[PDB]
């Protein structure tokens, strides 16, 4: 697991007295998919 | 106005709301309308003159009627003839009101005399003095002068858009004889805003030098509010600024709010509270759904709260500062219930 | 293609065709630009801009008009000069280079002109 | 033309831009009518080309739509991939 | 007919114009958004960069590159690809990446070989630190991204509200961190394995800053195309209205000319 | 305005109001008259007729009319015959518009519309 | 001057004190610090600005002392106050997440989140 | 070209250079310009007159004149009557130029005289004769030949197109008499293009000849290479190549 990647499964346990924007929401939540290619050759858009 | 929109509608609506002022005895206040049909089918006429009984509005009204059936040359001086009727009361130094509805039917009929006649044809087979025509009806429509006793004959043709071709040869001189349009759009109709006036495309030449004083005062803000709801309307397609959705909000309220039920008019007295409130914004506060509700509501809640108010605008005729304190503290006890 | 033959009709199919596009999107073109339009558009497009420039020829009888000397060419290498051109085999030289001028060999031969 | 289209009982329109798009025959397929309709072909040409209409009717609406530019669902773009073949 | 021809394609036109104007319009207020963001953005990228200019660098390659789904933005995604398709040519193997559709494309046509990773859903959104860490670690274990000794990265700079220049950089492998002139100035400590670390750490934090200066190229970029889109519908309108007054006199001189020769006989 | 200026020695400004109605009105004389109308409907004396009008107006030794006419260019259409004809005739035009007068410039001429023969 | 930035907002971006939380236990900088690269850990974090004290709790980044006295800290999205009671709630979701659950490193990050709470 | 483009002063340049000419000696070298001016007010008219006496070149020059005030007929039969003197010129041998401003003017006059001889309407209400107007008119001027004695009567009619309008009867009727046109570009003439020739729009269908040889051998291929501006400029509205670039910066300049 990536240094990066790790801090970010703790930024997004993070935006759970409490005082809550949008940008945080968004900031947590993200719809993007990665597709994954080879050769021209496509294995499936996984959701990010 | 485009064809068959209920043109016929909103010039008859004038009529209906001279009828408040007609009752009262004083013959300044005594337009005595005539109402000219043309080329108008005998069933039309029928209910016209049943709405007119309906609303007993037979006793300011004269109704010239050449209908459909009724031949081409009794069509052509069917304007001519009704006219006349107009001069006495004018000559008489009353006031009166003649619709002439549709000269676009006035038209045919000259069309069809000068054709069968054999005169000379011309532009878009219509008659070559078709203009001198329709000038020398238009032009007997005169506010006298205190010489000549002062009197009038308000008159106000309705044309027929022939699918909405305002360059075409019969509408575009009539545009150029009169001296003002109001222009009813086809599209505000169907979408269900009547009256379907077009506020861009309703100019008056002549407009506020006769107006009440309150009216004008609480409605200049109503003009400039419309002009920027319309400029606003087609950004309605996201990402809206606060001030365009500030626009919207007002706008939106507003243009609900200028909607009347056909056949129902109102008096200056109660068409300056409700115009007053979209100004201040009140309205902003209610709901569409609810501007409806709000303004026969409000209505009645400004007869029962002060009809004082009310009688106040009615006779003085020019809202004071006190009259506009007065009225903006009625109206904010209004949108608080 | 019966008369002037199927290879004919075929490469004459192609170029009605090609031009046609280039008319279609002729409106969209005007609206927005050359790389708003699909890619595989794009290069019917391109192809089509060299095709009607192609078309052009200097004419003798206007050689003290134009100022350009005439060229006259053959049916046979006319099929052939545009079969090539369809097949996209001499594109990648100057749209200029299409533009007044006689058979393929004189396209190319002034894109050794234009080069200099 | 006016008089002629009233008294036939139907229109096959063809068109110029067609031609040279290289369909021919040209018909323009939205401009052509038949007011006798179907009752007087094949049964089984009438079974087969059941929605046929409908297809080049969505192709020529879903047409329109694709040169105003901007990516297409993939239900849109299985109208256009039907629609050219 | 002439008239109704003329007069139905004007409206076509008039419709056009219509839409490029709202279009425009609401870019405008979308680019807002965008650019305060960016800002933001920028600081934090900067306090890294502070880092990275105090070590120095010295520094196969990698290819990212970032643009919208989105079309329409300009030619934000040719400018960009034909800058890419430069540097193509410079390192023939390597393993583009693309973060955008509209990069996807222009790449992908012109060499399919190299499309490995190519993301999605990433126009719609604006950069989030989110969409930067999850396609970073996919860099990392799909791409293997220090592999490559080089890794490069394209983006648009926005250089005018009005103005963008496509533009790239380096992204420091973990073995550059090590052997930069500088870095025992900062106090290393081996317990942590620093290098490795911050390797990913910028992986990421430079690649969004890199999406969120090529999104706010891409709104303005919109912005601008769909300006010039209400230009240019603008002189069609001009066009065409002169073409329907032309249209419209004739009209009146035909229809005239068969009425007089009835009324002759 | 001939007798001011031709006899009583004066450079004097005659106004017309619609020139536009000058056209219209001659129109119908012609019609009336069972002339065979012209292209867009307009007299088929509509050369001469202007002529007439805007030959009287001129500098002379003595004196000179000068007149400002207004173009009421009909349904807008600048290349339609009749203000085509006027503007043959025309040799300045000054330019008054509203969004000027909104500007709360009075003049309400638009400097950018104004333009004249003598400006040269 | 002292950089404590996130992303999408931007803070302090040296400063009298700031304690902050890293691999290397928990690392203190007042005034001039010797220049460090330190990665900060997920965390409590103490900014004091003067005598003034301000508390943060950060979602862990990086830390570097410059040698002109630039203490960038760059970390994710943060404040103390935000993150507080609806995570006690979370906790206690997370402790079932973590028995089903990359989603071991997940659970794993989750019990770190509820210590780091804790902390809170 | 289009209406009051000061279009009268384009031909009007015309007859002012070729003072240097008429004022040499052989008669070729002498043209005698005659200025045909049709449906032009008086005063239009005395400002063509005095200009020509202030560039002294009235004694060169006759004006024919058939003013706006003149009557229909009048005006119709005004340019053949210029023109029958333009013949006695040619006829002597002697070289000429007769400018006839404008045969748009002429066309409005024959339409009136048609019109109220009720000869039918033609098309775009201009009579059907018009055709016939003009290319009697237009086809009398020429250059004779030596059995003649090398006569010379260049003929520039001055065309009046409404809005721009170059598929507008009256002026495509001319334009297929005619020989090249020397369109006056409206855009150009508002963009400071004094004198505004769109070389696009401009043709000459017979002139290469007849320019001097120093003005073929120096001007050579300029008309190819300013319709290469056009095309430059055309599409400078992507990647603009160093050569598009180069000119371009000619093109401009």
């Amino acid at each position: 697991i990536s240094y990066a990647a790790y801090l970010n499964v703790a930024a997004q346990a993070i935006r759970s007295t409490e005082l809550q924007t949008a940008s945080v929401l968004n900031r947590s939540q993200t719809d993007a998919f990665y597709t994954q290619y080879k050769n021209a050759s496509e294995p499936t858009p996984i959701t990010k | 106005g485009d064809r068959q929109t209920g043109k016929t509608a909103v010039a008859l609506d004038t009529i209906l709301n001279q009828k408040r002022w007609n009752n009262g005895s004083d013959e300044s206040k005594k337009l005595y309308c005539v109402y000219v049909a043309v080329g108008q089918k005998r069933s039309t006429v029928a209910q016209l003159v049943q709405t007119l009984e309906q609303h007993d509005a037979m006793k300011y009204s004269i109704i010239v009627a050449a209908t459909a059936s009724e031949a081409a040359p009794l069509q052509y001086l069917a304007p001519f003839t009704a006219a006349s009727i107009g001069e006495w009361f004018r000559d008489n130094g009353k006031h009166a009101l003649i619709v002439y509805d549709d000269l676009s039917k006035q038209a045919v009929a000259y069309r069809q005399l000068s054709l069968l006649l054999r005169r000379p044809p011309g532009r878009e087979a219509y008659p070559g003095d078709v203009f001198y025509l329709h000038s020398r009806l238009l032009e007997r429509a005169a506010k006298l002068s205190e010489k000549e006793g002062s009197g009038s004959l308000t008159a106000l043709p309705v044309i027929e858009t022939q699918g909405g071709d305002v360059s075409a040869y019969i509408p575009t001189n009539v545009i150029s004889i009169t001296d003002g349009q109001i222009f009813l759009e086809a599209e505000l109709f169907y979408k269900g805003i009547r009256p379907a006036i077009n506020v861009g495309l309703s100019v008056s030449r002549v407009g506020s030098a006769a107006q009440v004083k309150a009216l004008k005062q609480v409605a200049g803000s109503l003009k400039l509010f419309l002009a920027q709801y319309r400029e606003v309307a087609a950004f309605a397609q996201s990402d809206l600024d606060a001030s365009t959705k500030q626009t919207l909000v007002r706008g939106e309220r507003l243009t609900q709010l200028l909607k009347q039920n056909q056949y129902s008019p109102l008096a200056t007295e109660e068409q300056v509270p409700l115009i007053y409130a979209g100004v201040n914004g009140h309205l902003d506060g209610i709901e569409l759904s609810r501007i409806g509700e709000f303004e026969s509501s409000f209505l009645s809640y400004l007869k029962s709260n002060h009809n004082e108010l009310l009688t106040e605008i009615r006779e003085k005729g020019e809202l004071s500062k006190e009259l506009l304190a007065s009225l903006k503290s009625a109206t904010e006890s209004f949108v608080a219930t | 293609a019966a008369v002037v033959g199927q290879e004919h009709y075929d490469v004459a199919s192609k170029v009605q065709e090609t031009l046609q596009t280039y008319k279609s999107l002729q409106d969209i073109i005007a609206i927005l630009g050359m790389d708003e339009l699909s890619e595989q558009d794009k290069l019917t497009v391109e192809r089509a801009r060299k095709i009607q420039r192609f078309l052009s020829q200097p004419f003798a009888v206007a050689e003290v008009f134009t100022g350009i000397p005439g060229k006259l060419v053959r049916l046979k290498d006319t099929v052939a000069s545009f079969k090539a051109v369809l097949e996209g085999k001499y594109d990648n030289i100057p749209e200029h280079a299409f533009y007044m001028v006689g058979g393929i060999e004189d396209v190319v031969a002034k894109a050794e002109k234009l080069a200099a | 033309p006016t008089n002629v289209i009233s008294i036939t009982d139907g229109q096959i329109f063809l068109e110029a831009e067609l031609f040279y798009k290289g369909i021919r025959p040209a018909i323009n397929v939205g401009l052509s009518v038949s007011r006798v309709g179907s009752a007087a072909q094949v049964k089984a040409l009438k079974q087969v080309a059941g929605s046929l209409k409908l297809f080049l009717a969505q192709y020529r609406e879903v047409a329109a739509f694709a040169q105003f530019g901007s990516d297409l669902d993939a239900s849109t773009k299985q109208t256009l991939v039907r629609g050219e073949r | 007919a002439t008239l109704k021809e003329v007069e139905m394609r004007l409206k076509s036109i008039k419709n056009i114009e219509k839409i490029t104007k709202t279009m425009k319009i609401v870019a405008s207020t979308r680019l807002s958004k965008a650019e305060k963001a960016k800002i933001s953005a920028k600081k934090m990228d900067e306090a890294e960069q502070l880092f990275y200019k105090n070590a120095e660098t010295k520094n196969k390659e990698l290819i990212v590159a970032i643009t919208s789904d989105k079309g329409l933005c300009g030619s934000i995604h040719s400018q960009l690809a034909k800058a890419v398709r430069r540097h193509l040519n410079d390192q023939p193997n390597a393993d583009i990446v693309t973060i955008g559709d509209k990069i996807k494309m222009q790449l992908l046509r012109t060499h399919p070989n190299n499309i490995k990773l190519s993301i999605n859903g990433i126009g719609k959104d604006a950069p989030t630190f989110q969409e930067s860490a999850l396609i970073a670690d996919k860099l990392l274990s799909v791409m293997k991204a220090g592999t490559y000794p080089k890794i490069s990265i394209f983006y648009n700079d926005p250089v005018s509200s009005l103005s963008f220049e496509p533009s790239e950089k380096p992204i420091f492998n973990a073995k550059t961190i090590e052997q930069s002139p500088s870095f025992g100035k900062f106090e290393i400590d081996t317990d942590a394995n620093v290098p490795r670390d911050l390797f990913e750490y910028t992986l990421a934090n430079q690649m969004l800053t890199a999406m969120a200066q090529g999104y706010a190229a891409e709104i303005s970029a919109r912005r601008n195309a769909m300006d010039n889109a209400s230009k240019n519908a603008g002189d069609m309108i001009n066009r065409y209205s002169i073409l329907y007054n032309r249209t419209r006199q004739a009209v009146i001189t035909n229809e005239l000319v068969d009425i007089i020769t009835g009324a002759s006989s | 305005a001939e007798y001011f200026r031709d006899e009583e020695g004066q450079d004097v400004l005659l106004f017309i109001d619609n020139i536009f109605r000058f056209t219209q009105a001659g129109s119908e004389v012609s019609a009336l008259l069972g002339r065979i109308p012209s292209a867009v409907g307009y007299q088929p004396t509509l050369a001469t007729d202007m002529g007439l009008l805007q030959e009287r107006i001129t500098t002379t030794k003595k004196g000179s009319v000068t007149s400002v006419q207004a173009v009421y260019v009909p349904a807008d259409d600048l290349t339609d015959p009749a203000p085509a004809t006027t503007f043959a005739h025309l040799d300045a035009t000054t330019v008054l518009s509203r969004g000027i007068s909104e500007l709360g410039i009075y003049p309400a001429v638009d400097p950018l519309d104004s333009k004249s023969r003598l400006l040269d | 001057k002292l950089q404590f930035a996130l992303p999408h907002e931007t803070l302090y971006s040296e400063v009298t004190q700031v304690n902050l939380p890293a691999k290397s236990g928990r690392i203190g900088v007042l005034a001039n610090h010797v220049p460090t690269v330190e990665q900060l850990l997920p965390g409590v974090v103490e900014v004091m600005e003067g005598s003034n004290s301000k508390k943060f709790f950060i979602s862990g980044g990086f830390a570097t002392v410059q040698p002109d006295s630039q203490l960038c800290v760059t970390a994710i999205e943060a404040p103390l106050e935000s993150f507080s009671e609806n995570i006690k709630n979370l906790l206690a979701e997370a402790k079932k997440n973590v028995s089903s659950s990359r989603e071991a490193a997940e659970a794993a990050i989750q019990v770190e989140v509820l210590e780091n709470l804790q902390s809170v």
